[PDB]
C-alpha cells in the first residue's frame, strides 16, 4: 500500500481528460483563465500526460496482479486516450507528437506495433527532445523484432546525435536522459553483438574502452557458447516491458507471473534465434574464392560428416542473408567487400564546436547583462 | 466475390475505437474461417483475434488460432512471423498439434524440407484446410534461392524443392525468372550485382559542406 | 643535377641503368646521395627494389616546398602540374581573348571608354570645388 | 568566396568568347583559322590527363585536411574561449 493515494490523485484529474477534452473543450474558457491567473508553473500539459504516463504504469502493474481482465488503469489509459487525443479540431499546442507516442506507446506495452510508416506520414508539428529519444527507441527495438536489421544502423544511428545543450531548469527530461542513453547504446552494441560485424556505427561515435565490454560479449557468440542466448536476452530484460513497482507480493498462488508468462517466457526463445545467424555468420570471410574442390574442402574443415554435408551446409548459410552464386564447371564462389567507410566526423565536429562556440557565448553573453 | 464485401467489415469498423469490444471476433474468427477457405488476407485484424487473447484469457479458441500461424507461415518469408509467433502465450502452447506446428516455423528459416515435404505428418486436414499452401510457401522457397544460386542441377534442385517431377518444375520455373541452361544449371541474375562496393570512393559533395562554408567563407 | 634532369622526363627507369651511368662512384655511394636530394630539395625520386627499379613523379599528394632549384627547365612532373592547373585555364583563355579579336565585346569597350572620358569632363569643377570647401574644412576641424 | 565564385565568373565572360567563335569558326569562319586552332588545341593539352579515381585520393583526403584544420581551430578557439570564461571570473 502507501501507492493507493498516488493514483487517485492524479486518476480524477485523467478522469477529465477524456471527458473536458473530447467532448467540451473547444470553446471552454473559464478554465483558461483559471491557469494563466492563479498558478507559477506553465508546462502542465506536458506534465498532465507524461507524468501520468509514469504514475499508470505504477499501476498497470498493481491493477494487473489484482485484476486481470478488464482492468482500471487499463480502462483509463488504454480505452480512452486514442480516439480523445488526435481527432478533435485543432490543438494548437507541443502535443502533436507527444500524442502519438503514448497512442503508439499504448500500443506497445502490448507487443503488436505494426504501423511504423502511417505514424511517420502523419505529422505537421515541430518535434519534442523528450519525443525524440522515445520514438527512435521505440521504432528501433520494433525493428530489432520485426528485423531490419540493414536500417536498423539508420534507426539507432538518428537517436545518438548527442547535444544535449543542458536544460535542467526542473527537471524537464523527466528522470529520462541518463537510463535510457544508456538503454539506445546498449542495443546498439547488441545489434554489434546480433549482427556481426557490421556496424561500424558505435566505431565512430563513441570510445573503445566501452565497446571491449561487449567485445568480452560478442566473441562468446563465434563458436561455442549456450549463454550468447542469455546475455542477449537478460540484458534486454529490463527493456521489454520495463515493470516498476508491485504493491502486494503474495505467492502463494502468485497471481502476478501468469502476465510474466504472457511476455516473458515466449520472448525468450525468439532470442536462441537470434545467434543463430551469428552461427551462420560463424566464418567471417578469410576465405572466399574457391574451386569446386574448396567448396567440398569447405565441408570438411567446417566439421565432420562431410558428404552429405550440403544438407546442413545450406543450413549453415541461409538464415537471411548470404548472397554468393556457385559455379559447378569451375567451381567458382562469389566475393562480397567488405569495404571502409570515411571520416564524415570531422565535418559533424566542426557543428559540434561552432554549436558550443556560439552558444557558449549565446548564454553566458546574457550573463555580461545579467550581473554586470 | 466474397473478398470484397468483408474487407468493408474489416476495413471500415475494425480502424477505430471498437477494438476493445470483443464483439467484432464473431466476424473476426469468421475471418479466420474466410482465408482457410479463399485465401484472403488481413494481417492486423489477424493480429487483432491474438490481441483479444493475452488481454482476456477467457475467450481462447483452439481452432482459430491454429491455423493462423500456419497462415502467417503463408506471410513467410515477410518478417512479420516473429511478431506473431510470440503473441500467443505460453500457456497456450502445451497442446497439440500447436508443438507440432511452432515447431514448423523453426524448420523453414534454417531451411529444413525433409520433414517439411517427407517425413510430414499429414493427419491433419486443416493443411489441405487451407487453400493453396504448397504454392504459398514455396513462393516463400523460390524467392529465397534466388539469392544464393547462380549454378545448380534440376536433379539437386527439386530434391530440396520436395520431390515433384520435371513435368511441373519447368512450369514453376516459367513463374519466377529462372531459364534451364542444360546440364543443369539455372539462370537467375549476373555477377556484378552483389560484389556490393559500399565503396572507397564515397565522397563529400559542394553542398554537403557548404552548411559550414558559409560562416568562416 | 642529373636527378634533377631525368626526374622532369622519365618515369620509370631501373637502378641498373643508371649505376652505369655515372662511372666515378660505387652503388652504395650513390644510393644515399640519391635520398638526401629527395626529401630535402624538392625532387621526386622513388626507389623500389623488387623490380629494382626507379620512380620519378607517379606521387599525387605531394605538396611542393619553396626552396628548390628551378634549375634548366623542362614540363615539370605532373605534382606540380595537378596543382596550378586552374591557372592554364585562366591565362590562356585571356590570352585567346586577343587571338578572336571579337567584334561585339569591342564595341562595349569603346562606348564605356567614351562614357567614362566625357564622365570627367561633365564632373570636373565639381570636386575641385568642393575639395576646396574640404580644405576649409580641416582649417576649422584641427582648430576645432 | 565571392571572388572565388567570381573567378568562375571571369573563366565564364572568358568561356563565353572563344565558344561563341567556336561555332562560327566551326561553320564558316575559317579565314584565319589557323593562329586560333594552334593556341585552342594547346590549351587543351597544357592540361594533364588522370583517371578520376587517382583525383580523390588527391581531393577529398586534401578535403579531409582542410575539414580537420576546420574543427581543430574552433577546438583551440573554444578551448581559447572557454578560457576566457574561466580567467574572467
Amino acid at each position: 500500500q502507501w501507492l493507493w493515494d498516488i493514483i487517485d490523485e492524479f486518476i480524477y484529474q485523467f478522469q477529465s481528460f477524456s471527458q473536458y477534452r473530447c467532448k467540451t473543450a473547444k470553446k471552454s474558457e473559464e478554465e483558461i483563465d483559471f491557469l494563466r491567473s492563479n498558478p507559477k508553473i506553465w508546462n502542465v500539459h506536458s506534465v498532465l500526460n507524461v507524468l501520468h504516463s509514469l504514475v499508470d504504469k505504477s499501476n498497470i502493474n498493481r491493477q494487473l496482479e489484482v485484476y486481470t481482465s478488464g482492468g482500471d488503469p487499463e480502462s483509463v489509459a488504454g480505452e480512452y486516450g486514442r480516439h480523445s487525443l488526435y481527432k478533435m479540431l485543432g490543438y494548437f499546442s507541443l502535443v502533436g507528437l507527444l500524442r502519438l507516442h503514448s497512442l503508439l506507446g499504448d500500443y506497445y506495452q502490448a507487443i503488436k506495433v505494426l504501423e511504423n510508416i502511417e505514424l511517420n506520414k502523419k505529422s505537421m508539428y515541430s518535434r519534442v527532445p523528450e519525443c525524440q529519444v522515445t520514438t527512435y527507441y521505440y521504432v528501433g527495438f520494433a525493428y530489432l523484432m520485426m528485423r531490419r536489421y540493414q536500417d536498423a544502423i539508420r534507426v539507432f544511428a538518428n537517436i545518438l546525435l548527442y547535444i544535449q545543450r543542458t536544460k535542467s531548469m526542473f527537471q524537464r527530461t523527466t528522470y529520462k536522459y541518463e537510463m535510457i542513453n544508456k538503454q539506445n547504446e546498449q542495443m546498439h552494441a547488441l545489434l554489434a553483438i546480433a549482427l556481426t560485424m557490421y556496424p561500424m556505427r558505435i566505431d565512430e561515435s563513441i570510445h573503445l574502452q566501452l565497446r571491449e565490454k561487449y567485445g568480452d560479449k560478442m566473441l562468446r557468440m563465434q563458436k561455442g557458447d549456450p549463454q550468447v542466448y542469455e546475455e542477449l536476452f537478460s540484458y534486454s530484460c529490463p527493456k521489454f516491458l520495463s515493470p516498476v513497482v508491485p504493491n502486494y507480493d503474495n505467492v502463494h498462488p502468485n497471481y502476478h507471473k501468469e502476465p510474466f508468462l504472457q511476455q516473458l517466457k515466449v520472448f525468450s526463445d525468439e532470442v536462441q534465434q537470434q545467434a543463430q545467424l551469428s552461427t551462420i555468420r560463424s566464418f567471417l570471410k578469410l576465405y572466399t574464392t574457391m574451386p569446386v574442390a574448396k567448396l567440398a574442402g569447405f565441408l570438411d574443415l567446417t566439421e565432420q560428416e562431410f558428404r552429405i554435408q550440403l544438407l546442413v551446409f545450406k543450413h549453415k548459410m541461409k538464415n537471411l542473408v548470404w548472397t554468393s552464386g556457385i559455379s559447378a564447371l569451375d567451381g567458382e564462389f562469389q566475393s562480397a567487400s567488405e569495404v571502409d567507410f570515411y571520416i564524415d566526423k570531422d565535418m559533424i565536429h566542426i557543428a559540434d564546436t561552432k554549436v558550443a562556440r556560439r552558444y557558449g557565448d549565446f548564454f553566458i553573453r546574457q550573463i555580461h547583462k545579467f550581473e554586470e | 466475390a466474397m473478398f470484397e464485401q468483408m474487407r468493408a467489415n474489416v476495413g471500415k469498423l475494425l480502424k477505430g475505437i471498437d477494438r476493445y469490444n470483443p464483439e467484432n471476433l464473431a466476424t473476426l474468427e469468421r475471418y479466420v474461417e474466410t482465408q482457410a477457405k479463399e485465401n484472403a488476407y488481413d494481417l492486423e485484424a489477424n493480429l487483432a483475434v491474438l490481441k483479444l487473447y493475452q488481454f482476456n484469457p477467457a475467450f481462447f479458441q483452439t481452432t482459430v488460432t491454429a491455423q493462423i500461424l500456419l497462415k502467417a507461415l503463408t506471410n513467410l518469408p515477410h518478417t512479420d512471423f516473429t511478431l506473431c509467433k510470440c503473441m500467443i502465450d505460453q500457456a497456450h502452447q502445451e497442446e497439440r498439434p500447436i508443438r507440432q506446428i511452432l515447431y514448423l516455423g523453426d524448420l523453414l528459416e534454417t531451411c529444413h524440407f525433409q520433414a517439411f515435404w517427407q517425413a510430414l505428418d499429414e493427419n491433419m486436414d486443416l493443411l489441405e484446410g487451407i487453400t493453396g499452401f504448397e504454392d504459398s510457401v514455396r513462393k516463400f522457397i523460390c524467392h529465397v534461392v534466388g539469392i544464393t544460386y547462380q549454378h545448380i542441377d534440376r536433379w539437386l534442385l527439386a530434391e530440396m524443392l520436395g520431390d515433384l517431377s520435371d513435368s511441373q518444375l519447368k512450369v514453376w520455373m516459367s513463374k519466377y525468372g529462372w531459364s534451364a541452361d542444360e546440364s543443369g544449371q539455372i539462370f537467375i541474375c549476373s555477377q556484378e550485382e552483389s560484389i556490393k562496393p559500399k565503396n572507397i570512393v564515397e565522397k563529400i559533395d559542394f553542398d554537403s559542406v557548404s552548411s559550414i562554408m558559409a560562416s568562416s567563407q | 643535377r642529373l636527378l634533377q634532369q631525368v626526374s622532369q622526363i622519365y618515369q620509370s627507369i631501373e637502378f641498373s641503368r643508371l649505376t652505369s651511368l655515372v662511372p666515378f662512384v660505387d652503388a652504395f655511394q650513390l644510393e644515399r646521395a640519391i635520398v638526401d636530394a629527395a626529401r630535402h630539395c624538392d625532387l621526386q625520386v622513388r626507389i623500389d627494389h623488387t623490380s629494382r627499379t626507379l620512380s620519378f613523379g607517379s606521387d599525387l599528394n605531394y605538396a611542393t616546398r619553396e626552396d628548390a632549384p628551378i634549375g634548366p627547365h623542362l614540363q615539370s612532373m605532373p605534382s606540380e602540374q595537378i596543382r596550378n592547373q586552374l591557372t592554364a585555364m585562366s591565362s590562356v583563355l585571356a590570352k585567346a581573348l586577343e587571338v578572336i579579336k571579337p567584334a561585339h565585346i569591342l564595341q562595349e569597350k569603346e562606348e564605356q571608354h567614351q562614357l567614362a572620358v566625357t564622365a570627367y569632363l561633365k564632373n570636373s569643377r565639381k570636386e575641385h570645388q568642393r575639395i576646396l570647401a574640404r580644405r576649409q574644412t580641416i582649417e576649422e576641424r584641427k582648430e576645432r | 568566396l565571392q571572388q572565388v565564385g567570381g573567378a568562375s565568373a571571369r573563366i565564364q565572360d572568358a568561356l563565353s568568347t572563344v565558344l561563341q567563335y567556336a561555332e562560327d569558326v566551326l561553320s564558316g569562319k575559317v579565314s584565319a583559322d589557323n593562329t586560333v586552332g594552334r593556341f585552342l588545341m594547346s590549351l587543351v593539352n597544357q592540361v594533364p590527363k588522370i583517371v578520376p579515381d587517382d583525383f580523390e585520393t588527391m581531393l577529398n583526403s586534401n578535403i579531409n585536411d582542410l575539414l580537420m584544420v576546420t574543427y581543430l581551430a574552433n577546438l583551440t578557439q573554444s578551448q581559447i574561449a572557454l578560457n576566457e570564461k574561466l580567467v574572467n571570473l
